[PDB]
RNA sequence: CUUGAGUCUCGUAGAGGGGGGUAGAAUUCCAGGUGUAGCGGUGAAAUGCGUAGAGAUCUGGAGGAAUACCGGUGGCGAAGGCGGCCCCCUGGACGAAGACUGACGCUCAGGUGCGAAAGCGUGGGGAGCAAACAGGAUUAGAUACCCUGGUAGUCCACGCCGUAAACGAUGUCGACUUGGAGGUUGUGCCCUUGAGGCGUGGCUUCCGGAGCUAACGCGUUAAGUCGACCGCCUGGGGAGUAC
């Protein structure tokens, strides 16, 4: 099997929504021998045009070994979803060694790289869980 | 464009030597392998003029080892053709 | 005497031979500027090998949404 | 126009020498041109090259301040 | 053009101002200066012209 | 036979190609709030945009085309050419090591594929610029420079004659072989010699002995030497025009 890694996409109203996702797509990986290496949130991201008229939406990240079948059908799911509004997934991508790795990225979107339109607070209950003394 | 395990195939039980992937045959079942793949890949890619160009390329080789091997006998270049499957 | 002080992918010929890569935003923001233009080698501490390598990463997580591309944002 | 700024309200110090969006700026290279694979050295050379009599003089200037034997 | 603005919002009481810009024009800190020297304090002046991704193709002025 | 040439494994860099997908930003455009008569365009303004509510500023909405920085004489392409992000497929290159085949090779008229751009048939599309067309200004004159507007075109998928400063000037292939300096890039080994060096292999730029040089210069990739094969020219106009 391959080292993979996965982005995804949902709305703010389903920013903790999205680990109920995240409990299904790691459920096809470790159904297939595959294991959970880094689970990590990029948080609210601002959008140059509205998805389903709204300006902002959520991003996610997953980083898998996995069977590279499995996660060529996850990319499929993805684009099968209309929750699920867009994805990304990249092939030979492994995850990092660090605990909470993904704090850090998180501070990066809340700072510069969004507009900022909703709470913190809700789009950090997906993901990486915010440990900051082992980040 | 290739496949390992049909590579693997052929030398299994063809081949001059030890780690010969160069005996004349295996030369021109190798290269109908990469035929075979690249085939498949023009027949949808009409306009990709690169791999059009590389499929040439293959064949014109592949023709003359088959020459090179009905210059050494010709039942046995007839034999590589039967062994490929090529042609109706 | 042996070993002296390496730079950053230096003294050695087996690291920074593949991408350098994007999922650390963290870490590509050092190597953007306020108007998120991308900074050359001399900046990023690299040679010409790794700072081809870092500008690939650098402009896939800025039109993946994960980096900052300008000043300005909507 | 006027980049931004850590300063009190600059009017009264005679910035030009940064303060551009596209007016002497580095995104003039790709704005209202074709490309160029020659053109952009080859213009440099070509604008120094017609004043000579001027470059001579400060060259010729220089060895003759060179060799501490006036 | 800046002393007939800093007329115009006088009965809105503002006095303190930050400032922004944007075009090629050279209308940049000569109106700043005529704009604060027409009783308004400004603190910051900022850029606010937009710069692209490369974008789409630019307007043409004397064939350039 | 393995040395030319061919073949796979395997290390690996890449703007190579085809099919599909995509993000943010921008050039453009509208409404309306707020605001209130201005806006726009040069050499000159006029043409053009307004006051019937613009421009400007805020916020909402709409389209179609392209990736700034990075960036290198770099890397890649069959050539034409190739630079944001994902998948899928895919041609070529480059390289530490494994070997292997056993001259299987080389050229190439004719042949076969591609071939920047302009144009255009087909279906979709019309942001930007702008042939056409429409309108404007200057000057003694102005069909132009300059300006307003803008259809086609470009662009998406498909098809059509193919041509170019396809000036990256030097036909392809092989051997022989001056030296130096620069750039790039795969990799084994190590005091990883300092810086990674060094060997080693490819690309590539310049410089340059000898050679070659009407002349510029070129110069082992010879504007060199020797061979195989193949293209072009044969004064200028008439003319790739006529037939």
């Amino acid at each position: 099997m391959r080292h993979y890694e996965i982005v995804f996409m949902v709305h703010p109203d389903q920013s903790e929504q999205v680990p109920g996702m995240i409990e299904r797509y790691t459920a096809a990986i470790t159904g297939a021998e595959g294991k959970i290496h880094r689970l990590e949130d990029w948080g609210r991201r601002q959008l140059a045009y509205p998805i389903n008229k709204l300006h902002k939406a959520h991003y996610v990240l997953m980083n898998v070994e996995a069977p590279q079948e499995v996660i060529d059908e996850l990319e499929t799911t993805f684009r099968f979803n209309d929750a699920v509004i867009r994805s990304m997934v990249m092939r030979t991508k492994h995850a990092v060694t660090e605990a909470s790795p993904m704090v850090k990225a998180k501070d990066e979107r809340r700072e510069r790289r969004d507009d900022f339109a909703n709470e913190t607070a809700d789009d950090a209950e997906a993901g990486d869980s915010e440990e900051e003394e082992e980040e | 464009s290739l496949s390992t395990e049909a590579t693997a195939k052929i030398v299994s039980e063809f081949g001059r030597d030890a780690n010969d992937t160069g005996s004349t045959e295996v030369q021109v079942a190798l290269l109908t392998a990469q035929i075979n793949h690249l085939q498949g890949h023009f027949a949808e890619h009409k306009k990709d003029h690169h791999s059009r160009r590389g499929l040439l390329r293959m064949v014109s080789q592949r023709r003359k080892l088959l020459d090179y091997l009905k210059r050494k006998d010709v039942a046995r270049y007839t034999r590589l053709i039967e062994r490929l499957g090529l042609r109706r | 005497a042996r070993y002296f002080r390496r730079r950053k992918f230096c003294r050695f010929t087996a690291e920074g031979v593949q991408e350098i890569d994007y999922k650390d935003i963290a870490t590509l923001k050092n190597y953007i500027t306020e108007s998120g233009k991308i900074v050359p080698s001399r900046i990023t501490g690299t040679r010409a090998k790794y700072q081809r390598q870092l500008a690939r990463a650098i402009k896939r997580a800025r039109y993946l949404s994960l980096l900052p591309y300008t000043d300005r944002h909507q | 126009p006027v980049i931004k700024v850590r300063e009190n309200e600059p009017f009264d110090v005679a910035l030009r020498r940064f303060k551009r969006s596209c007016e002497k700026a580095g995104v003039l290279a790709e704005v209202r041109r074709r490309e160029f694979y020659e053109k952009p050295t080859t213009e440099r050379k070509r604008a120094k090259a017609s004043a000579v009599k001027r470059h001579a003089k400060k060259l010729a200037r220089e060895n003759a301040r060179r060799t501490r034997l006036y | 053009a800046a002393e007939r603005c800093a007329d115009a919002v006088k009965e809105y009481g503002i006095k303190n101002l930050e400032v922004m810009v944007k075009g090629p024009g050279p209308g940049r800190e000569s109106t700043i200066r005529a704009l604060n020297a027409a009783g308004f304090r400004i603190t910051n002046i900022t850029d606010v012209t937009p710069i692209p991704h490369n974008g789409c193709r630019p307007p043409k002025k004397r064939r350039v």
